[PDB]
């Protein structure tokens, strides 16, 4: 987890993690973000 | 008697000289409204400390032995051990209760103010406008005499029971609220708010259901949410002040804050603002409210008799004001001027500037910027061997706000430079590459991908040289791009890129994503395939089909920025969906009586629904069963009465509060009486996490 392979490091088109996508700064996410 | 005197409450001659100004700002005034606001604010902060400040979650944020990167405003600040942090939060709670009950008011205000700002400055990732507001209100109330009415300290000391208070105690508070509105109003006069780009998806919430009866959704998302909010922010401060316009202002502001409370997860902000709004009313409203009640109730409610003379007000007979009065007037003037000036103080501290202005929290620009990140690459070069490697984007971090500010990026880079050598790495050099889009623009770099952040030069009062400018010239494209987003099927997806001259982007299309294509919208680009080392030269209006499972690089070779796009479809997902549809069709055919032939043995588990006494299901069967179970669970969740939801909400909050209290108790016991055996600690920690039920 502390290092990522060269192949997996560059995936621009990979689906972004949909965890609070399009989030505004003024929010209390909670549960350690 | 003057009309101006009636509207504004004072005559011009009162401002002629400094003495008369002090007398005006220290005139007698009734304290009831201030006391009610004190009680409400104390209650709200007491309910807020176990939830948002993070006492419920503090045992896995400052955990001992964990190596994490902090973001303090000053690098000198460092957290204490966990037990002392629990003690600090206990002091906060005691101060908040003291402010609520008005017992030892000044000590309570100090005990709440100092720890709150200590925690606030210890982490820049937890800054928000509604926290800075609580800090400012706590600072103000430390000097205001809010314990003169309805306070236990009033019972303890007779001389401070139902006594007069100076006018400035109200004035500052009123001014503060006005600023909180008015500055926001001028901050929202931006091209991204008046045009409907920010918060474009907030018009679909069901609370706006009635509005859709008279207007279309597109106009409902511009006239009501955006323009209405701006008008309310600008006008509410003036509407509440004047007597004639107070009622409509209160109604509109209450409706606005209720809708904000339901729509957002701000927390206690809306309730605090609702508590503060009546403060513009007459200073004696609670007393007349208490008067208009049955005598039986009056036997328990606060007093109704007139206030007594105090020593903290200048009375006209001529009395020469002392030192408290002059200091109060000077404090009012200076504090209001500082509050007005600070939001526009970004031309001095240019180091913290970015695409937006300054750190978030002290600008009052609420909900006027949305950011959507695409990818984050952290590359490191070892300083001894020259090997080049890549780190996980969010390692040794607890927030995700380091992707948008240069100072936080520098702090994170230094933290990595200090922690990595534990992993057999010599003095490293770290490069960052971050993609971010603000209010649905082209995705562009924010930090230069060729600059070593560890050895980069950064001071608070000098502009950073490695922050890419925002390409405002491509603002109008947001229209045309949107059309393309709505002209695609249910499977295809699009990602837009805008790149500066000289730089290049290296990408590796995953094997799953077949049929990936690149189209150029503006500029001149060159696309290189490294499998055979062949580079072509693409110009405007040209489409290419890139390989899947290999690397491709794109270079920009024009004097101006180049804008292009990726269009891709997940072929594996399409195949899985088609196969699942076929399986579901066969299942329906078997169910409805068609397909009289015997079912395949693999189909028998599907009808049975349980893998018992047979071969393990195929991956497709497992996926189908999981999807069916998920759909059934969702249907069960939706078909739920309100009372169950409310009960679950209350139980979850009760669990949070109980865990907070028990964790604080164990921490205090460990600090004071020493640490018992490790088995005892394990048992007590197990007891703390027990669900109430
Ligand atoms: C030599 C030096 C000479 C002096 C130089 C400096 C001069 C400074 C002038 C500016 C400061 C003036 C302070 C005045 C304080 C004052 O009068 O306090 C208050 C005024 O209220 C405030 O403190 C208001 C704070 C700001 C509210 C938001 C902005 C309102 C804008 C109104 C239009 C202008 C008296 O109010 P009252 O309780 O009598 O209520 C009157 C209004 N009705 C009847 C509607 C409820
Ligand atoms: C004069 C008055 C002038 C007007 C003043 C108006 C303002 C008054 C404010 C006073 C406070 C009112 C209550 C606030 C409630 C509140 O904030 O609720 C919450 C926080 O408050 C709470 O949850 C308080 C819960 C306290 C615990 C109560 C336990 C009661 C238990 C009763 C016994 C149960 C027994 C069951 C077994 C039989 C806000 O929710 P949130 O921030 O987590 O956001 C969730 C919702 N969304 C997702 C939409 C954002
Ligand atoms: C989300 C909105 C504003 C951001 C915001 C927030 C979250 C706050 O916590 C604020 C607290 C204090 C001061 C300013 C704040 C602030 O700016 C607009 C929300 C708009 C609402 C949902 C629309 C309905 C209300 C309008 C005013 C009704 C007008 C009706 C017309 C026909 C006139
Ligand atoms: C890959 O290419 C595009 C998406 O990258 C898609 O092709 C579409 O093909 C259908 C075929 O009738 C056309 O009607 C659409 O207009 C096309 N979309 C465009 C041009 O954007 C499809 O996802 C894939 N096509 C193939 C042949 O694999
Ligand atoms: C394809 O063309 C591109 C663009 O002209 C070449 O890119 C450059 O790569 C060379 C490699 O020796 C570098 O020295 C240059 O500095 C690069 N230019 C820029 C602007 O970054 C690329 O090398 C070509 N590919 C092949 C396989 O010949
Ligand atoms: C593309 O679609 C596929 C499905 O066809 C997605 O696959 C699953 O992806 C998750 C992670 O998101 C993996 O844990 C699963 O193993 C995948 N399923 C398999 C291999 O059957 C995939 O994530 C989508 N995205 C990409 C970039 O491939
Ligand atoms: C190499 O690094 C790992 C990282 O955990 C460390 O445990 C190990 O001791 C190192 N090995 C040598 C030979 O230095």
């Amino acid at each position: 987890t502390v290092f990522l392979d060269h192949e997996n490091a560059n995936k621009i088109l990979n689906r972004p993690k949909r965890y609070n996508s399009g989030k505004l700064e003024e929010f209390v996410q909670g549960n350690l973000e | 008697d003057s009309r101006i005197g009636k509207l504004l409450g004072f005559e011009w001659t009162d401002l002629s000289s400094w003495r008369r100004l002090v007398t005006l700002l220290n005139r007698p005034t009734d304290p009831a409204s201030l006391a009610v606001f004190r009680f409400l604010f104390g209650f709200l902060m007491v309910l807020d400390i176990p939830q948002e400040r993070g006492l419920s979650s503090l045992d896995r944020k400052y955990l001992d032995g964990l190596d994490v990167c902090r973001f303090p405003l000053l690098d000198a600040l460092r957290p204490l051990p966990l037990d002392w942090m629990y003690l600090v939060y206990t002091i906060m709670f005691l101060g908040a209760l003291g402010m609520m009950l008005g017992l030892c008011y000044r000590i309570s205000c100090v005990l709440f103010l100092l720890p709150y700002w200590y925690v606030f400055l210890l982490d820049k990732t937890s800054w928000n406008n509604h926290s800075y507001l609580y800090g400012l209100l706590a600072f103000q109330l430390t000097f205001m005499d809010a314990n003169h009415y309805w306070s236990v300290d009033g019972l303890l000391n007779a001389h401070r029971r139902n006594a007069h208070v100076p006018l400035w105690n109200y004035a500052v508070l009123r001014g503060q609220i006005f600023i909180v509105y008015f500055i926001a109003g001028v901050k929202k006069l931006d091209a991204d708010w008046v045009e409907g780009y920010s918060m474009e998806y907030l018009s679909r919430h069901w609370l706006f259901s009635p509005f859709k009866l008279l207007l279309s959704e597109e106009l409902t998302s511009l006239l009501v949410v955006h323009w209405g909010g701006l008008l309310l922010d600008l006008s509410a401060g003036f509407l509440l002040f004047f007597d004639v316009s107070r009622s409509i202002g209160l109604f509109f502001v209450s409706y606005f804050h209720c809708m904000n409370s339901q729509l957002f997860s701000i927390g206690m902000f809306s309730y605090v603002m609702l508590a503060s709004s009546p403060l513009f009313c007459s200073p004696e409203w609670p007393r007349k409210l208490v008067s208009y009640c049955p005598r039986r109730l009056q036997q328990l409610l606060p007093l109704k008799a007139a206030p007594q003379p105090s020593v903290s007000c200048v009375y006209k007979r001529g009395q020469k004001p002392g030192l408290r009065h002059q200091l109060g007037a000077a404090f009012t003037l200076l504090y209001l001027l500082e509050q007005l000036f600070l939001p526009y103080s970004h031309f001095l501290t240019q180091g913290y500037n970015n695409w937006t202005n300054g750190l978030y929290g002290y600008s009052w620009d609420m909900m006027v910027h949305s950011r959507s990140h695409q990818h984050v690459k952290i590359t490191y070069r070892d300083g001894r061997t020259g090997e080049l490697g890549y780190l996980n984007p969010g390692v040794f971090t607890q927030s995700r706000r380091w992707k948008d500010h240069a100072d936080m990026l520098k702090q994170y880079a230094t933290c990595l430079s200090r922690l990595l050598p534990k992993y057999n790495v010599t003095e490293p050099q770290i490069y960052f590459d971050i993609w971010v889009s603000i209010n649905d623009r082209f995705q562009q770099r924010i930090f230069d991908p060729r600059v070593d952040i560890v050895q980069a030069a950064w001071s608070p009062f000098q502009r950073t040289s490695w922050v890419q400018p925002l390409l405002m010239d491509l603002s109008p494209w947001r229209a045309k791009l949107q059309e393309i987003k709505s002209s695609l099927d249910n499977h295809t997806e699009v990602v837009f890129i805008a790149d500066f001259p000289g730089l290049h982007l290296e990408n590796f299309v995953s094997e799953d994503l077949g049929n990936t294509s690149i189209q150029l919208l503006q500029g001149e680009v060159t696309v290189e395939l490294v499998a055979e080392q062949k580079n072509q030269t693409l110009r405007e209006g040209e489409k290419m089909q890139l390989p899947a499972g290999e690397y491709h690089k794109v270079y920009t070779t024009s004097p101006s920025p180049s804008c292009y796009m990726y269009v891709y479809v997940n072929t594996t997902e399409l195949a899985l969906e088609q196969d699942l549809a076929y399986l579901q069709e066969l299942k329906e055919k078997v169910e409805n009586g068609s397909e009289t032939g015997p079912l395949p043995p693999e189909l028998q588990p599907l009808l049975e629904g349980e893998v018992k006494g047979g071969p393990e299901p195929t991956p497709l069967v497992q996926t189908f069963l999981r999807r069916q179970q998920r759909l059934q669970e969702i249907e069960r969740r939706r078909n739920t009465p309100f009372h169950e939801r409310f009960f679950r909400f209350l139980l979850r909050k009760l669990y949070v509060f109980r865990r907070s209290f028990l964790m604080t108790c164990i921490s205090l016991r460990n600090l004071i009486l020493g640490r018992p055996s490790l088995e005892q600690l394990a048992q007590e920690v197990t007891y703390a996490n027990l669900r109430p039920f």
